[PDB]
């Protein structure tokens, strides 16, 4: 290629090295694309049940009941809201 | 740094007056919608009206 | 663009790591299914 | 079998890791194309999610496995793409896409393209993680890992010592901020009992203002590190040692925005910490003015553009200080586009010169040689100068106006500070344009014989980003700056909302002086440089000293290196040599050794004379009996008197 | 069948193996992995829903000195494991075979003695985690010093004589004050056992005296400022197995000793004294880190690095907060993974190739030694506390606890996050960065063995950093057993 | 599943030489503090839900839950058995 | 690997068969540090004694049964084989490979297999799977943490105090348990603090 220099051929990195472009890269790229598409499909399909929207999951009646129970607890324990001590 | 912050401080005395009052909000300053309980108005209540 | 010598894809580290990881994932899923059809995982 | 959020998270991780696993097997060709393609798909998915969110605005969540659940501290790997997040992701994915396609042509003939593309996607993945997390812990994960990736990308050319030192500067100056972030996390977990956004922003209106001020001061010092505000700005210009695509992605549009994202996510706490907003405002005002003053007296192109980025981040922080979070968000999104375009243009310019020089004093007249680069860089510079119709106008003029529209009386000065930084951006962009394109030649002749535009992989990104930097602001105006938009639903306090006053109170002078000032100062700088160039070349010692301070980054990298770093190394040597290898060895193996040498020698050189062994030891019996009898007399008389007698006897025996 | 028949089978097999092949390292590695597997089986058979001590056994009883006791009068040494013990026991059995394999090919003179001493130190440390009285703990806490003296003296570097004398004398100095403490405990209570020693409430004025001796021992063993100067020399001039064992397990014996000897007993003295602990810990953090910034020897730099993280662990364990205890334990485990990996890099990879440790010779390993550079970067960013490693989890929770206990000291201690980065990356940047050194010829990259060790130690820390919660089933009692709050 | 429900022992009713009852009491104290924590986490989860459903109405709708969470956080936490084992509050 | 593969005569010949050769350290160098200085008959000789290092010359039932005088012979003429093998492997950068049919072995280049280290079978098949087992055990013992037990217990206490929840629909009981938890105090810690009530 252009702008190239000698390099030690016995240096082995998990990345390429110096201008890595082996003469089988279409087959290996086919393998890598297959593994990548499969991994992406697996992760998406398996993470579908762990997704949710922010809103519309809990009825506001549940929210009303929980806030009312909170008030019940707060006056059972004899507590006043923030700022009322003045 | 001293030039910057000293000039910044000096320039505050040469500031024009505002032309409109701040905004004001209907229900006694939205103390309920901001989390008040009729004794917490001074803490959570916004401007008068 | 100049070429380099061929390099096989499934070198030993690929096989080892992918095999152990996918096998642990499969064992996890199998134990989950066991608890779905029983009341206790297989390892328990 | 379709998850926008999960595809968005996992595809960049694939693009990062599969090169690292399979690079020797795949090569740089396939790695480049694959990483590109995966980021392109993530970008399209983000655009579709943005469309759907404008339609509905019910954010998707992704609640995965549990990190730590010990005692009141429940941290999970939870993710979410809300309005703020999807905006940040538009920026991230778009600029990473364009940078990936740009670095195919830029970094050709580099032997280490595989690692470069792996690291670009590493940064993309961890920034997606930073923005999508639903708690501060995931944010910190992304924070620290983008710091790691910045170190490695600035250190990409490992044989260059200055690149290594610049990367060390970046990583340590950011771990300063990460230390303060860790302090903030500890305070949050103490006060709130949780690091999740939904509880903190539900309770924040009730907690003592002092604790929130502590939290937000710490997180703001973290953001002060990342966003290159003044006190911690020294790494951003040094990071230009890295390749230009890194400069376009990280240190223009993405990494420096993490601090802004932090402050914008924590807006719902900052509304109850007015002190910290004040500090943010004035630090940003200092930053925007001082970066411009440094840029106008700089001579390297990438440094000028980095300081431009610094100034725009300062203006974003001004907007945060004025409780104008949506404005800072909008300017972040626009700045990403037109600044990435600027850096890409600078890279093409740098590659048009045979010796890839970056000094504007050695470019000259490259207009007819580089016309496409010229129109792209001037599009970006006009969308940075805030000229009408472009994204800079809609994104930047509103902040200079909100300076005046703020209910606080003191913010009027910030109008003038921001105004001067604007009329300075006009200067330090027109300088670039003149010295690079319009001026007379300053290079040799072979440079202009071999000057040429670069390949499609460079130009197509520049085209797309120019389209963005022309239209996206007008598109997204009513989303971000409109009247009552509700898209980015940050709960601003009603007392602090100044937009309605900002658009109306503003009179003609304070609305037109920025634009008219730009359109005049640009013409004046061009005209002076072309006809009256002596104005900038007077050779006065008192002008040149001021130029030299402004050319040495406001002697900011000399104060840090000498009075902090070097004195720290000296104090560290003082510790290591005078305490850890001095006094603590004296109260230790050395002093005990000398003490025992002397004491042993005195003990054995007591029976002095070997001439007669009998008389000597006989005298010792006599002395022992006499001394004991008198000592027992003395202790019967009173005890404490015998103590110094025994001390002196030990002295005589052992000294 | 017989007990003696089975161990005589093992003994005869060992003798014949030594007769035919004149080396012991294969048999010791087989026993290494066998012990690991047996401990995993014990964890399989461990009830997490009982805070009690399990797998108890007593030795050297009056009625059966060469066997186990079933007596109604117990006068021997007690043994048994809690979840806290089992955590560090898992760490120990994980590390022992790696310490044997880290010196597989670089010991070419009196090999069998080296491997015997290494395995013996490891088994003493295991049994020390199994102990359930002050005296068995002590006799296994001090029994490593002869072996370490001999190992470091015979198989050590240039300055090995000084290091041998240090590792014995400093530790003996602290441990004899520990012995005075233990003697006082035994004569006052007439009992020494870690089961019911929180039932005996001593007077405050005597707790405050016993605590002094125990804490002097903990200060010399942890180490803590001002008694930290032996650790650079010892960890530097030792063989690789010694440094790994030391930094991974013997430094953690002090943490375990706090939690097992000093907090359950002596609660009121501890709750009165802990601001002094915080003074000492903050000093130990900041001054040791800054001292690291001006060191010229690599293994010495890593040695100094251990001290600051142990100081953060001390902040956590002396915090009276559950999160702090859990963080200190995770720090111990993750440091026991990461620091021996760094010691391997700087004492078995580079030292085996160049036989020198001065930083001025090393530069630009990335060119010929790229895998090593990747490992250095990973382990550096793990040692300084990057998230998704157990180091960050432990640091985070220890500093949480320190802030809860003393916000000012615990907040000032968070500059650890910075100073760690400085002293680690100033070294990493030079080693991995620049043009390759003119003082060094080219040598092989990391081998499959070295890579095996480093990969085990990286996988472990990444597992416990990505999901720290997997360690809670053996610690959800321990995080509440040593908390004094009314 | 065979979910266990052990018997509750107090330190005030036992003799500390019977170690079984002492361990039962330690485990009782710790177990009830963990149940307190699960109550706190239920409150926090409800607060999160009401915040995520209400939005700008959370200041009014989630008020009692927020105040309850901040009232419970200092007290519903792990605080160890030794402080009560080794101290008689009646003296 | 074999059971009973010891054969006295070849060892007792091999002793001085190797003593007639030069020392292992100085053989492949010649004191001039050159493989060429060694003669080529000597080189093939060294190759075929070195290939005898990785041959089964003993089994389990021969180490457990035979006497010391034979084991010592095996040991001290196996050390020599080992050292010849590895000194050649380093100096020459060749291993010896006897090919299939021709009965003559000589140093060759091919090093992409046919060589294994002595620590691999121990670790990769006793140590690695034990750590994988430890990971499995940790993951499935995490199911027994007190958080889950406490959740189940608290729900059960609520159901015992309010049995009316159970007849309600099956996907609504959770919210009702949450309501009653938020309302009440089902912990029993002040129950255990009897002497604190004055
Ligand atoms: C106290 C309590 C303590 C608690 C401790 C916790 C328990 C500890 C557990 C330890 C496990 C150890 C296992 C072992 O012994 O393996 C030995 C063995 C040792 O490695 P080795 O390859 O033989 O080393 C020699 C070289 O290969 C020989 O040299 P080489 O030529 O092959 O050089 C290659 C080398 C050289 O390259 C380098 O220099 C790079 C530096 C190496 C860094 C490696 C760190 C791991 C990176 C992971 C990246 C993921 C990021 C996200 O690079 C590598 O080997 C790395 C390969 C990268 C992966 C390949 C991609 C396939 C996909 O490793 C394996 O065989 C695979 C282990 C993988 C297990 C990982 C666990 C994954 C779990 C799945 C997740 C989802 C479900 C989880 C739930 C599970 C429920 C059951
Ligand atoms: C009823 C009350 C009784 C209580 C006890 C009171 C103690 C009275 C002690 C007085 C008895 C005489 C002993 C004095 C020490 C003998 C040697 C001496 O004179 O000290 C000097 C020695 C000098 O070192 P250098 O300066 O290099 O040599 C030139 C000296 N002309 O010094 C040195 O080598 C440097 C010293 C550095 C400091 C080291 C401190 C170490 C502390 C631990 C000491 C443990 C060893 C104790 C040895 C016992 C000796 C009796
Ligand atoms: C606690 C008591 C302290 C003991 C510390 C160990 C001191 C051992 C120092 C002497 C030694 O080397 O041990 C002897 C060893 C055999 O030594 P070796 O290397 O094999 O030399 C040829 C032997 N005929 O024999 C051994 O293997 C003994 C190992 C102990
Ligand atoms: C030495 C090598 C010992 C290896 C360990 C052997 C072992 O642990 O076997 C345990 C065996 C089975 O016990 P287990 O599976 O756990 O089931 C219990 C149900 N009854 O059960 C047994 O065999 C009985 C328990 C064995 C106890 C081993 C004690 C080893 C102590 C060595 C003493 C070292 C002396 C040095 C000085 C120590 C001073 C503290
Ligand atoms: C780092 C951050 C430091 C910022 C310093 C510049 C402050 C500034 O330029 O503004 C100055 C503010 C003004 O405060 P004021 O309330 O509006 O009073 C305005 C009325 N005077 C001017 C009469 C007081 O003075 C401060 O409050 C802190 C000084
Ligand atoms: C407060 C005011 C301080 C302004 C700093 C003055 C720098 C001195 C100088 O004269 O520097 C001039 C440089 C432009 O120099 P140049 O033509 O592009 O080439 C470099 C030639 N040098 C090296 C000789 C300079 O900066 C400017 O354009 C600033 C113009 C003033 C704009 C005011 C709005
Ligand atoms: C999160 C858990 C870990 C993730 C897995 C990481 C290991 C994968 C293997 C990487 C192989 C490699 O990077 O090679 C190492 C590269 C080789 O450079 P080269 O491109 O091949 O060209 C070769 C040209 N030399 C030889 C002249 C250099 O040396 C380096 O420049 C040092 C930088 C290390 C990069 C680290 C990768 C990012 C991981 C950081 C996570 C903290
Ligand atoms: C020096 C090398 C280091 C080795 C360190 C590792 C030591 C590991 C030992 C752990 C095994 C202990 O396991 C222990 O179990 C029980 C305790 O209930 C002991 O006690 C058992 O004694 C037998 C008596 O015939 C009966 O079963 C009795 O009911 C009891 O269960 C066992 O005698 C002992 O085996």
């Amino acid at each position: 290629g252009g702008g190239r220099y000698p390099f030690p051929k016995d240096v082995i990195s998990m990345t390429g090295g110096w201008w890595a472009n082996p003469s089988n890269w279409k087959l290996n790229g086919l393998f890598a694309t297959g593994i990548a598409v499969g991994l992406a499909l697996w992760v998406s399909t398996a993470t579908l049940p762990y997704t949710r929207r922010r809103e519309g999951i809990t009825s506001e009646s549940d929210i009303s009941k929980w806030n009312a129970a909170a008030g019940v607890w707060r006056e059972r324990h004899g507590k006043i809201s923030t700022g009322e001590a003045a | 740094l001293t030039i910057f912050f000293g000039a910044s401080y000096v320039a505050t005395y040469f500031v024009p007056e505002k032309a409109a009052i701040p905004r004001e909000f209907p229900y006694e300053g939205l103390w309920k919608e901001s989390g008040g309980t009729e004794k917490s108005k001074a803490f959570f209540g916004q401007r008068s009206e | 663009p100049e070429l380099t010598p061929a390099v096989p894809f499934f070198q030993p580290y690929v096989l080892k790591w992918a095999g152990v990881s996918l096998g642990l994932v499969a064992f996890y899923q199998f134990n989950s299914s066991y608890e779905a059809k029983n009341g206790h995982t297989w390892v328990e | 079998m379709y998850n926008a959020i999960s595809l968005i998270i996992i595809l960049p991780c694939i693009s990062w890791l599969f090169p690292l696993f399979f690079g020797r097997q795949l090569g740089y060709v396939f790695v480049t194309r694959m990483t590109s393609t995966l980021i392109i798909i993530t970008t399209l998915i983000t655009y579709y999610y943005f469309y759907q969110l404008l339609g509905n605005n019910n954010p998707i969540n992704l609640e995965l496995f549990n990190y730590l659940n010990i005692d009141y501290l429940d941290i999970n790997y939870n993710f979410e793409i809300d309005a703020l997040t999807i905006t940040m992701l538009l920026a991230i994915t778009t600029i990473s896409s364009m940078v990936h396609i740009y670095s195919i042509g830029y970094m050709e003939t580099d032997p280490h393209q595989v690692r470069f593309f792996s690291l670009l996607s590493m940064f993309t993945f961890w920034m997606i993680i930073l923005v999508t997390g639903s708690n501060y812990f995931v944010l910190f994960v992304g924070w620290e890992f983008i710091g790691v990736t910045s170190y490695l990308l600035i250190s990409f050319w490992v044989t260059r010592l200055q690149a290594m030192k610049s990367a060390l500067s970046a990583v340590l100056m950011n771990r300063f901020g990460d230390a303060f972030f860790v302090l903030g996390l500890c305070v949050i977990a103490y006060v709130f009992g949780t690091l999740n956004y939904s509880t903190i922003f539900a309770t924040a209106y009730l907690i003592n203002t002092d604790l929130l001020v502590l939290i937000m001061l710490a997180l703001f010092i973290a953001a002060m590190a990342k966003s290159a505000q003044f006190g911690l700005h020294n790494w951003l210009t040094l990071a230009m040692e890295g390749p230009t695509p890194v400069s376009s992605l990280l240190h223009a549009a993405t990494l420096v925005t993490a601090g802004i994202y932090l402050l914008l996510r924590s807006a719902n706490i900052l509304e109850y910490t007015p002190t910290v907003l004040f500090i943010i405002l004035w630090i940003g005002a200092l930053t925007t003015l001082s970066a411009g003053l440094i840029a106008i007296c700089s001579n390297d192109l990438k440094r000028i553009i980095a300081l431009s980025t610094m100034s725009q981040l300062g203006m974003m922080t001004i907007a945060i200080g004025l409780s104008a979070y949506n404005l800072a968000l909008f300017h972040l999104l626009g700045h990403a586009f037109f600044k990435a375009l600027l850096f890409m243009s600078a890279g093409s310019i740098i590659h048009s010169i045979l010796n890839e020089s970056q000094d504007i004093r050695t470019y000259g007249g490259l207009l007819s040689y580089l016309p496409y680069t010229y129109i792209c860089i001037t599009i970006a510079s006009l969308s940075l100068m805030a000229m009408p119709g472009l994204t800079g106008y809609y994104t930047k003029d509103i902040i200079i106006e909100s300076t005046y529209g703020s209910y606080s009386i003191s913010n009027y000065v910030v109008y003038w500070i921001a105004y001067l930084s604007a009329v300075l951006t006009c200067v330090y962009s027109m300088k670039i344009l003149y010295l690079t394109f319009y001026s007379n030649p300053n290079n040799n002749t072979i440079t202009y014989y071999n000057a040429h535009e670069s390949n499609i992989y460079i130009t197509l990104p520049m085209f797309i980003l120019a389209i963005f930097a022309m239209f996206a602001g007008w598109i997204l105006k009513d989303i971000y700056l409109g009247v009552g938009t509700d898209f980015v639903g940050t709960h601003i306090l009603p007392n602090n909302f100044s937009y309605f006053d900002t658009e109306f109170s503003i009179t003609q002078f304070y609305k037109l002086l920025p634009l008219i000032s730009a359109i005049l100062v640009s013409i004046l700088i061009v005209v002076l440089n072309e006809f009256f160039a002596i104005v900038f070349n007077l050779n006065n010692k008192y002008i040149n000293t001021v130029y030299s301070i402004f050319n040495q980054k406001l002697v900011s990298d000399q104060i840090l290196n000498h009075f902090i770093i070097f004195k720290g190394l000296v104090t560290s040597g003082n510790i290591a040599h005078h305490v850890d290898k001095g006094s603590l060895y004296r109260l230790g193996p050395v002093g005990i050794n000398r003490l025992l040498n002397k004491a042993s020698y005195n003990v054995i050189n007591l029976s002095s004379n070997t001439r007669s062994s009998l008389s000597m030891n006989s005298m010792l019996i006599l002395i022992t009996i006499v001394s004991l009898l008198l000592l027992v007399l003395v202790m019967n008389v009173n005890f404490i008197i015998v103590i110094p007698v025994l001390i002196s006897i030990l002295y005589i025996l052992f000294s | 069948m017989f007990l003696t028949s089975i161990l005589l089978s093992s003994l005869y097999l060992f003798n014949r193996i030594l007769a035919w092949q004149g080396n012991v390292k294969h048999f010791y590695l087989f026993a290494s992995n066998l012990l690991l597997l047996f401990i995993v089986v014990l964890y399989i058979n461990f009830n997490t829903f009982s805070n009690s001590f399990q797998f108890n056994f007593e030795l050297f009883n009056s009625l059966n000195p060469f066997g186990l006791s079933n007596s109604d009068i117990s006068n021997g040494l007690l043994f048994g494991i809690d979840g806290l013990s089992l955590t560090f026991i898992l760490l120990t059995v994980l590390l022992i075979p790696l310490t044997l394999l880290g010196n597989w090919y670089n010991i070419n003179f009196n090999s069998n003695l080296y491997y015997t001493l290494v395995l013996a130190i490891g088994l003493v440390i295991l049994l020390n985690f199994w102990a359930l009285d002050y005296i068995s703990f002590y006799i296994l806490f001090e029994a490593t010093l002869p072996l370490l003296f001999i190992l470091i003296h015979i198989y050590g570097s240039s300055d090995s004589e000084r290091a041998s004398f240090y590792v014995l004398m400093f530790t003996l100095s602290g441990s004899l004050f520990m012995l005075l403490s233990i003697v006082v405990i035994s004569i006052v209570l007439n009992t020494t056992n870690f089961i019911n020693h929180n039932l005996f409430v001593l007077s405050l004025d005597l707790q405050t005296i016993i605590w002094l001796g125990l804490f002097i021992a903990i200060m010399v063993k942890t180490p803590l400022f001002p008694i930290h100067v032996w650790l650079p020399v010892v960890h530097s001039e030792s063989p690789l197995a010694g440094s790994m064992i030391l930094a991974g397990l013997i430094l953690k014996l002090a943490l375990y000793a706090i939690l097992r000897l000093l907090l359950p007993l002596l609660c009121e003295a501890q709750i009165l004294y802990t601001p002094m602990i915080y003074i000492i810990s903050l000093l130990t953090i900041i001054l040791t880190s800054l001292a690291t910034l001006r060191q010229i020897d690599l293994k010495v730099i890593i040695a100094y690095s251990s001290i600051s993280h142990m100081g953060i662990a001390i902040l956590g364990v002396c915090s009276n907060t559950s999160l702090g205890i859990y963080g200190s334990i995770v720090l111990g485990v993750a440091h026991g993974f990461v620091s021996p990996a760094l010691f391997l890099i700087v004492g078995g990879i580079l030292y085996d190739r160049y036989h020198i440790r001065i930083v001025n010779y090393y530069k630009g390993l990335t060119t010929y030694m790229p895998q090593l550079a990747t490992y250095i970067i990973i382990l550096s960013f793990a040692n300084i506390g990057t998230p998704l490693t157990g180091n960050f989890t432990g640091e985070f929770l220890s500093l949480q606890g320190g802030f809860i206990r003393n916000p000012i000291i615990g907040g000032i201690s968070c500059i650890s996050v910075l100073l760690a980065a400085i002293y680690q990356l100033k070294l990493t940047n030079k080693l991995t960065g620049g043009i390759s050194s003119i003082y060094m010829h080219r040598t092989n990259d990391v081998t499959i063995r070295e890579k095996f060790i480093m990969n085990i130690l990286i996988i472990s820390t990444l597992i416990i950093g990505i999901c720290p919660q997997i360690m809670y089933n053996l610690l959800y009692w321990t995080v509440n057993n040593y908390i004094y709050i009314i | 599943s065979e979910h266990q429900r052990p018997e509750l022992v107090s330190f005030d009713d036992i003799n500390y030489n019977d170690h079984k009852k002492v361990r039962e009491a330690q485990e009782s104290y710790t177990r009830e503090q963990f149940i307190r924590l699960e109550a706190l986490k239920t409150v926090r989860k409800a607060l999160e839900k009401c915040y995520e459903e209400s939005g700008p109405n959370h200041f009014e709708d989630c008020k009692n839950l927020a105040e309850q969470y901040l009232d419970m956080l200092p007290t519903h936490r792990l605080q160890g058995y030794l402080g009560y084992q080794r101290n008689d509050p009646s003296k | 690997f074999a059971l009973r593969a010891y054969n006295e005569e070849k060892e007792l010949a091999l002793k001085q068969r190797l003593s007639q050769l030069p020392p292992p350290g100085k053989a492949f160098v010649t004191a001039e540090g050159e493989p060429r200085p060694a003669k080529e008959a000597e080189l093939a000789e060294l190759a075929e004694i070195a290939a005898l290092y990785k041959t089964d010359r003993v089994g389990i039932l021969d180490i457990l049964l035979l006497g010391n005088k034979h084991a010592r012979l095996y040991r001290d003429n196996t050390a020599l084989l080992k050292d010849y093998y590895y000194n050649g492997r380093r100096i020459l950068d060749k291993i010896p490979v006897k090919d299939k049919q021709t009965g003559k072995v000589t140093w060759e280049i091919k090093r992409e297999g046919a060589e294994k280290e002595d620590w691999v079978n121990q670790m990769y098949f006793l140590y690695a799977p034990s750590l994988i087992l430890l990971l499995i055990v940790m993951v499935y013992k995490s199911r027994e943490d007190i958080t889950f037990w406490a959740k189940k217990e608290l729900d059960q206490r609520v159901l015992d105090k309010h049995p009316e929840i159970n007849d309600a629909p099956e996907n609504e009981r959770d919210a009702l348990i949450v309501e009653r938890i938020i309302a009440g105090d089902y912990d029993k810690l002040a129950s255990l603090q009897k002497k604190a009530t004055p």
